[PDB]
RNA sequence: UGACGGAGCCAGCGAGUCUAACCUUGGCCGAGAGGUCUUGGUAAAAACUCCGUCGUAACGAGGAAUUCCUAGUAAGCGCAAGUCAUCAGCUUGCGUUGAUUACGUCCCUGCCCUUCACAC
């Protein structure tokens, strides 16, 4: 891997963040990316229930 | 454990819950068995029974009944006899209903025998390779009768009833001290 | 005992097994388990000896 | 309801870039705590 | 995730109510504590 | 030898259990030569003790690594066999070969029938200083125990988020070089213990130019470990993932070799405890 | 290099007063709680050796590519335990039967190292 490594620097001056299959007849997902985006949405939606844990109004917005 | 769910996809939201048995042994709910459903796998501190009750501690929240009744006695007619929301009591009275019971939360005296556990087994691999100050005298019963043993008169009658009583007073000596 | 009602240091009484289960046995309670646990320490331990 | 244990920690992006930043800020000090030679 | 927050927010909320309590336990035991050494040497004096 | 291993671990729990007798005696002496520099006077039960006096003058002329591993410190390279469990599946038997290009001084042996007893056994006579021993469920690795030869300790460690090499596509060959070691917040007593254990796999004195650098870092307790080959650039420091990946949490520490199921316990999780979520010990 | 049946015969781990179903049909006793009986359905050492009999929609041993492996190893067989992490869609131990082929070479592919006599 190094001595790809340095051939690429001198030309212009980390490949477990992919999980790849066999071609049976390639990259298939991005586990790095995908869980970053599916742990924060979830995380939003949690801030979202603790404010509206203890609350009953709102601004009524119909505009 | 069994019957605390009814379906794996319920026990999915409380693997890793807390849990405690009727004993005092702690847990904690590992994974959701495939099968039969609601099944699941828990680790105990320390083995438990079979004829524990294993329960897990929950919070539901409670919400409060918006009833309002202004007392107006002045309006009625007779100022005095205002009547609004009956009691419980009185409303079972009324309609002629039990006061709901269980006869399982119903307290009864219980009465321990006294525990007792067996002897002490040692692997005969250990024993087998144990040092000769400390190697287990285990005496094996006879099956074969000894000719002693078919030689041997035991008194019977009068020394009969002399001799249990020995065997009674020893044994209420030994109670009493 | 000061500043203590005779309320306050009431019974609490001790449950039972329920009836669906009544063929296992005894429901053990804390002291009963202590027992179990001591008496396998007990042993354990003369077998590490 | 209560858990026993924290989940075991998921692996990031930001999880490997903050590891990332620390093994580059060692190599570029230039300390490594390694076992070292015994003198004689 | 769940599980994440609620023991985080467990371990913070046990950790504010020590330094709380111990706040207020300590404040207490120097000021006051300090006016009844100084009463008693009063009496002493007296 | 059999009966030169058993004498030696007598002596050696003996020594320790004089030592802690001797923590006493060793602040009494060291209040003793604080008071004579300082001129301090002695507290009142030293000051009564004529016999302590009498042997402070012979004890005047007294003055790290641990001690099952302060006879090799740095001399002696480790020897490391990494074996797996009992009929192992494929990818943890791959696994098991990743573990041993980690260490530079490593050999992969293969487990078919081994008795422990047998393996451990085997493994003191031909003087190896370490064992690994790999579990796996379903092809996925789970444990990892390393046990120190000739007398311990034994520390387990169970894995997560494992990412093998073999799952990338055109990765390459390793580097087998003898790699730089980061070891990144360690803080509590049984945390420098792990460090003294884990550092100790590795050959003493890598180059200072060496290229690869093998990280242990400690976050909550579950130890990431990565392996990075670097290119020092003119303007800071480019890194690449050798891999491979994984999550180390500490569960067990025995005073002894992994065969000797009783074997004294240094330290275990408690997970039943009330308090179990609050402290981390590493 | 089968199936069925019978016969002979060989292990080692393992010892917490602790070990382990569900759903029904009805009878009797009991103030109740419940107790007992009755009742149908559903689930839940092996290899080896000897003897006797028969008989030779999907799929019939798995393409290209890729991975692992050197002696009690590969592979086949069952038996236990579930030991604060992991595991029962399984994990870990235990014994049983036990080989072929190499144990040389730096030719290719990678990694690494180097540039107190006598004799050289
Ligand atoms: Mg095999
Ligand atoms: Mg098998
Ligand atoms: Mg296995």
């Amino acid at each position: 891997q190094l001595k790809n490594l340095k051939a690429a620097l001198k030309a212009r001056g980390n490949p477990f963040e992919i999980k790849a299959a066999r071609n049976k007849r390639i990259a298939v997902g991005k586990p790095g990316i995908s869980k970053q985006i599916g742990e924060e949405q979830r995380k939003r939606a949690f801030e979202a229930r603790k404010m509206m844990k203890n609350k009953r109004g709102g601004v009524i917005d119909k505009r | 454990i069994k019957d605390m769910f009814s379906s794996a996809m319920e026990v999915a939201r409380f693997e890793g819950a807390q849990i405690k048995t009727v004993s005092g042994i702690r847990g904690e709910i590992k994974r959701a068995l495939s099968k039969p459903e609601g099944h699941y796998r828990a680790a105990f501190e320390d083995k438990i029974l079979m004829s524990d009750i294993v329960i897990l501690r929950s919070w539901y929240p409670v919400r409060v009944k918006k009833f309002y009744n202004p007392v107006t006695s002045l309006l009625l007619k007779e100022k005095t006899e205002w009547k609004g929301l009956r009691l419980t009591g009185q409303i079972r009275a009324a309609m002629n209903l039990e006061t709901p019971s269980n006869p399982d939360s119903a307290y009864h005296k219980i009465e321990r025998v006294e525990r007792h556990f067996n002897g002490l087994k040692v692997p005969k691999a250990v024993q087998k390779e144990l040092p000769f100050k400390s190697q287990i005298h285990q005496m094996k019963p006879q099956k074969k009768k000894t000719y002693m043993a078919k030689r041997a008169v035991v008194l019977g009658g009068d020394e009969k009833k002399a001799r249990s009583f020995i065997q009674k007073v020893l044994t209420i000596s030994k109670a009493k001290d | 005992a000061k500043l203590v009602h005779d309320v306050q240091k009431k019974q609490h009484r001790e449950r039972s097994q329920l009836t669906s289960r009544s063929r296992y046995g005894f429901l053990e309670k804390h002291k009963d388990y202590v027992k179990r646990a001591q008496d396998f320490h007990r042993k354990q331990s003369t077998l590490k000896v | 309801f209560d858990r026993t244990a924290k989940p075991v920690p998921v692996i990031t992006s930001e999880v490997t870039e903050s590891l990332e930043d620390m093994i580059r800020r060692r190599i570029q000090d230039s300390n490594f705590d390694d076992l070292q030679r015994r003198t004689l | 995730f769940e599980a994440r927050q609620r023991i985080e927010e467990k371990n913070k909320e046990s950790s504010d109510y020590h330094a709380k309590m111990a706040h207020i336990v300590n404040t207490i035991n120097t000021e006051e504590g300090a006016e009844k050494n100084k009463y008693e040497r009063e009496r002493k004096l007296r | 030898m059999l009966r030169r291993q058993a004498r030696e671990r007598r002596e050696y729990l003996y020594r320790k259990a004089q030592e802690l007798q001797d923590s006493q005696l060793q602040q009494k002496r060291q209040i003793i030569k604080q008071a004579l520099a300082q001129g301090k006077p002695l507290p009142k039960e030293l000051a009564e003790d004529e016999s302590l006096q009498k042997d402070f003058r012979y004890d005047q002329s007294l003055k790290q690594v641990d001690d099952e591993y302060a006879a090799t410190s740095g001399i002696m390279d480790p020897r490391i066999i990494v074996t797996t469990s009992r009929d192992p599946s494929t990818r943890l038997s791959q696994f098991a070969k990743e573990i041993k290009l980690l260490f530079p001084n490593a050999v992969r042996l293969n487990r078919g029938n081994y008795v422990m007893p047998n393996l451990v056994d085997a493994c003191k006579k031909s003087g190896t200083t370490d064992l690994v021993v790999l579990h796996e469920h379903r092809g996925v690795p789970t444990s990892l125990t390393i046990s120190h030869f000739p007398h311990g300790p034994t520390a387990q460690f169970s894995l997560h988020n494992v990412v093998m090499r073999h799952d990338i596509i055109n990765a390459g060959n390793q580097s087998e070089v003898n790699p730089h070691l980061i070891f990144d917040n360690f803080t509590t007593a049984l945390g420098k213990r792990v460090v003294c254990i884990l550092k100790h796999l590795f050959n003493a004195g890598p180059k200072k130019d060496s290229e690869r650098v093998i990280t242990f870092a400690n976050r909550g307790d579950f130890i990431s470990v990565r392996q990075h080959v670097y290119v020092r650039t003119r303007e800071g420091v480019e890194i690449a993932e050798v891999g491979p990946r994984f999550e180390m949490r500490l569960f067990e520490l025995r005073l002894g070799t992994l065969e000797n199921k009783d074997a004294d316990v240094e330290w275990q999780l408690r997970r039943f405890i009330r308090t179990a979520n609050k402290k981390d010990y590493l």
